[PDB]
């Protein structure tokens, strides 16, 4: 009943970056994972839904990957206005409610 | 477009009631599912309450049922928190959550909630 | 069922001007809003062929806004050049696809 | 789809003698075996179940004992009217699953 | 694009007229068509539309029963005819194109120079 | 030429992770799994163990492929064989009165197969539990996870299991020599919802390349019919997907670009 | 304590057939009733099994889908409906019975039928 996600996460720009998310069989591993945006001191934004999809009002160099126990959430060129931490949701079917991670503070070099 | 202003909220003691309120605009609020989320300073995000788009089933957090209420005016567009017996744990941003999708019978049991669209977050701080 | 807009509009060259239509009963964006232009003694000429759009051939300086609150459809100038005063009319359907226009407004330099 | 196999194909032995008839399953059956005798031409009838216990009114001279997925079926005096067919069923889980059978035949 | 008129003249008080607008320059079958009226110094009104294959005819109220309209891909022309037409019909009618084959809301792209009726 | 139209995913559906999975739930807290966005073959479900029940109440085996749906939803329980028959529509009893109700006009499949050779245990499971009494009957799609003891005599009862009260819940018992109707069974209930949205599940039927100006048999998001499509400078309500008139469908909204297209015979 | 069956005979490959076992004696109602074939100088193979209500069935995997047991506790009768039959499907068949305490299987086919050949 707790998903882990790494409380920060680095990259020089033009590289990419990745965020990993590890919960169990009754939340990641078997259910649907998303993906919010928040910058600081602002309301989250749907990053990504149902583990792979971008909404229409998110760039391309957002992609989302779950496999098995694990979710990924990649970022493919680093332009430095996208540091805001990104949280991971979840589903758990033993308390039945949305889980929440602890946030990746995403930092630039 | 789709449009959630919260409001209603600053200190209280120990022991003491507040009550948050949503207005939505954009959408058919009388038609969708609502939530309740909040996050403390610096610490993770955590969902607190669920309602209908009928008003009969609401679903709380184990770390606020008991505690709160959650209500909806489909005559208005206005959502609502009732925050009875505040800890010093309930300080945090409190957003107001919309459903992605649509559900067909409002009373069965739904899973895999998902937030399209949030509001700007009332601040809640509970002290002396 | 009505459309109502005002009667005239001052301005100035150099400027920028605004003319506002209000659909009475009935919800905006629902159906488009075309804006029409008619000089005195000329056939019309559509300026906005729907809530924003533009011919091939109509000025860059034309806009058109369906902003939703307040229930209202508005066309922009941006820049006032000589050939510029005539009746703008605006219209639109009521959702049983008649159209229904507005009544005209004369801008004057 | 418990595939049983019983051992020896064919079988004889003299009026007084121990047999053995083994019975083998591919997964585990427990406890879960039956044995029946038919005599050629009539219906069959009840041994031993649940792998070691007798009926009321089988003979007391069939002895059955085992476990796991061999099971074994031995006998010490042998009589006139022992000479039929006998067979083992597994009632683990559907589809249930008889043997092939063993021929126990005077010598 | 060209979408000339005729039939401009007066008429009388349950009289009887017919306006027949020519085209060209583009495709004509794949279109739509409609008639709007301007009384002289007033503002817009729309009269009467049909589809681009020509099997459909949408009306106004105050032109509900009294006029119609049809059109002619091989003559490239588009007619209307008013009947019983009282005062309250003066105008200058403009036959106008659409973007679209059906248009049963109307979207007018192109215009003709008009053509006057009294009275 | 004839246009079937379907929108552009491409992801497949996540059905062989709701028939293959290693616990189920028992029939009070039934897992329910929510299917978007994806291309179901529905292949793996009609093939995928022999099946003691494929019942489809509404739609047809033959049919759900070139169908398009809104959201498909995967339930999934444990029951006893017996109990099969009161997952259907309009049925009485223990299981779809107190556990699992279907609506009337239910859309969708009960799959249904045994269990005993991994739900069972020599010793006994008594993993498994269904609720025996509830104060009121349940409604289509309603779940009571409630654990709360019950009391059926004028004189109150709170915390104890004396008289006159019970606990709800009771566990079934597994034993791998159970008769067959008392035996673990394993049912997942695919229920399809169809709204005014747009369609997230979808058969896999490729869709075709779009043509007007032209007579075709047209089929978009599984509504089809005939005629020529063209152009619309018509606009509804977005998530909205077609329009009815005076309930022909004079136009449909192309689900790969989300033009309005007019259709005429 | 008797099941008499009451069926069968000759038939036509794809042929359709309707065997009954009438029971007497025990309780029928307090029963799980199978059918089970034994071809010609073969071995026993068990085909079908229907439960105390009528309510689970469970087929072999040569009849299913083929075949069709049912029951009736008022007439005190059981029934076997063999449809798209083969020249393989040539066999006795027996009706037989096992007992259920409260839920389980106890001292499985006690008692066996004649048998009719099909």
């Amino acid at each position: 009943s707790v998903l882990t996600q790494p409380p920060s996460v680095s990259g020089d720009p033009g590289q990419s970056v990745t965020i990993s998310c590890t919960g169990s069989s009754s939340n990641i591993g078997g259910y649907y994972v998303n993906w919010y945006q928040q910058f600081p001191g602002t309301a989250p934004k749907l990053l990504i839904y149902d583990d792979n999809n971008r909404p229409s009002g998110v760039s391309d160099r957002f992609s989302g990957s779950k496999s098995g126990t694990s979710a990924s959430l990649t970022i493919t060129g680093l332009q430095p206005g996208d540091e805001a931490d990104y949280h991971c949701s979840g589903w758990d079917s033993s308390l039945s409610a949305v889980l929440f991670g602890r946030g990746t503070r995403l930092t630039v070099l | 477009e789709v449009q959630l202003v919260e409001s209603g909220g600053g200190l209280a003691k120990p022991g003491g009631s507040l009550r948050l309120s949503c207005a939505a605009s954009g959408f058919t609020f009388s038609s969708y599912w609502m939530n309740w989320v909040r996050q403390a300073p610096g610490k993770g995000l955590e969902w607190v309450s669920v309602i209908n788009s009928g008003g009969d089933n609401a679903y709380y957090a184990d770390s606020v049922k008991g505690r709160f209420t959650t209500s909806r005016d489909n005559s208005k567009s206005t959502l609502s928190l009732q925050m009875n017996s505040l800890r010093e744990e309930d300080t945090a941003v409190y957003y107001c959550a919309k459903d992605r999708n649509l559900y067909y019978y409002d009373s069965g049991y739904y899973t895999e909630f998902s937030f399209d669209y949030w509001g700007q977050g009332v601040l809640v701080t509970v002290s002396s | 069922v009505v459309f109502t807009q005002s009667h005239s509009v001052s301005g100035s060259p150099g400027q920028t001007v605004t003319i506002s239509c209000t659909r009475n009963s009935g919800s905006i964006d629902s159906e488009y809003v075309q804006w029409y232009q008619q000089r005195p003694g000329s056939a019309p000429t559509t300026v906005i062929y729907r809530d924003n759009q533009r011919p091939s051939g109509v000025p860059d300086r034309f806009s058109g806004s369906i902003d939703s609150s307040s229930n209202s459809a508005s066309l922009a100038i941006s820049g006032l050049k000589s050939e510029d005063e005539a009746d703008y009319y605006c219209q639109s359907a009521d959702g049983n696809y008649n159209p229904f226009f507005g009544g005209g407004t004369r801008l004057t330099v | 789809d418990i595939q049983m196999t019983q051992s020896p194909s064919s079988l004889s032995a003299p009026v007084g003698d121990t047999v053995t008839i083994t019975c083998r399953a591919s997964q585990g059956i427990n406890s879960y075996l039956n044995w029946f005798q038919q005599k050629p031409g009539k219906a069959p009838k009840l041994l031993i179940y649940d792998a070691s216990t007798l009926e009321s009114g089988v003979p007391s001279r069939f002895s059955g004992s085992g476990s796991g997925t061999d099971f074994t079926l031995t006998i010490s005096s042998l009589q006139p009217e022992d000479f039929a067919t006998y067979y083992c069923l597994q009632y683990n889980n559907y589809p249930f699953t008889f043997g092939p059978g063993t021929r126990l035949d005077i010598k | 694009v060209q979408l000339m008129e005729s039939g401009g003249g007066v008429v009388q008080p349950g009289g009887s007229l017919r306006l027949s607008c020519a085209a060209s320059g583009f495709t004509f079958g794949d279109y739509a068509l409609h008639w709007v009226r301007q009384a002289p110094g007033k503002g817009l009104e729309w009269v009467s539309g049909i589809t681009w294959t020509g099997t459909r005819t949408y009306y106004a109220g105050s032109v509900k029963g009294r006029f119609t309209i049809s059109r002619d891909n091989a003559k490239n022309s588009l007619y209307l005819q008013m009947t019983r037409l009282r005062a309250e019909d003066t105008a200058f009618y403009y036959c106008t194109k659409d973007r679209v084959a059906v248009g049963r809301p109307p979207s007018f792209d192109s215009w003709g120079q008009g053509v006057l009726v009294t009275v | 030429e004839s246009i079937v139209r379907f929108p552009n995913i491409t992801n497949l559906c996540p059905f062989h992770e709701v028939f293959n999975a290693t616990t189920f739930a028992s029939v009070y807290a039934w897992n329910r799994k929510r299917i978007s966005n994806c291309v179901a073959d529905y292949s793996v479900i009609y093939n995928f163990a022999p099946f003691f029940a494929f019942k489809c109440y509404g739609v047809s085996p033959t049919k759900l492929n070139d169908l398009c749906f809104t959201n498909v939803y995967a339930d999934s329980f444990v029951i006893r064989g017996n109990e099969v028959s009161q997952i259907a529509p309009g049925q009485t009893g223990n299981i779809a009165d107190y556990n699992y109700k279907l609506p009337d006009d239910f859309t969708g499949c009960v799959i249904a197969w045994n269990s005993n050779k991994l739900d069972s245990k020599p010793s006994g499971n008594y993993n498994y539990l269904y609720r025996l009494f509830r104060k009121s009957k349940l409604k289509p799609f309603e779940r009571d996870i409630s654990t709360e003891i019950y009391q059926a005599g004028n004189k109150p009862c709170n915390g104890v299991a004396g008289p006159n009260c019970y606990s709800p819940l009771q566990s079934y018992g597994f034993r791998p020599t159970y008769g067959v109707g008392h035996q673990p069974y394993r049912v997942v209930v695919l229920s399809f919802e169809l709204l005014h949205a747009p369609a997230t599940v979808c058969g896999p039927k490729k869709s075709t390349n779009l043509v007007k100006n032209k007579c075709v048999n047209f089929n978009f998001n599984g509504l089809t019919g005939t005629g020529v499509l063209t152009e619309s400078n018509k606009k509804f309500l977005p998530f909205q997907q077609f329009g009815r008139d005076i309930d022909t469908t004079d136009a449909v909204r192309d689900p790969q670009t989300l033009e309005i297209l007019d259709i005429t015979p | 304590v008797q099941l008499v069956e009451s069926g069968g005979g000759l038939v036509k490959p794809g042929g359709s057939l309707r065997l009954s076992c009438v029971a007497s004696g025990f309780t029928f109602s307090d029963y799980e009733m199978h059918w089970v074939r034994q071809a010609p100088g073969k071995g026993l193979e068990w085909v079908s099994v229907i439960s105390e209500s009528g309510g689970t069935t469970y087929y072999a995997d040569s009849v299913k889908g083929r075949f069709t047991i049912s029951r009736d506790n008022a007439k005190n009768s059981l029934f076997l409906q063999m449809n798209s039959l083969r020249a393989e499907d040539t066999a006795v068949y027996y009706c037989t019975r096992v007992v259920i305490v409260v839920f389980t299987a106890m001292r499985h086919f006690d008692y066996w039928g004649q048998g009719v050949l099909v």
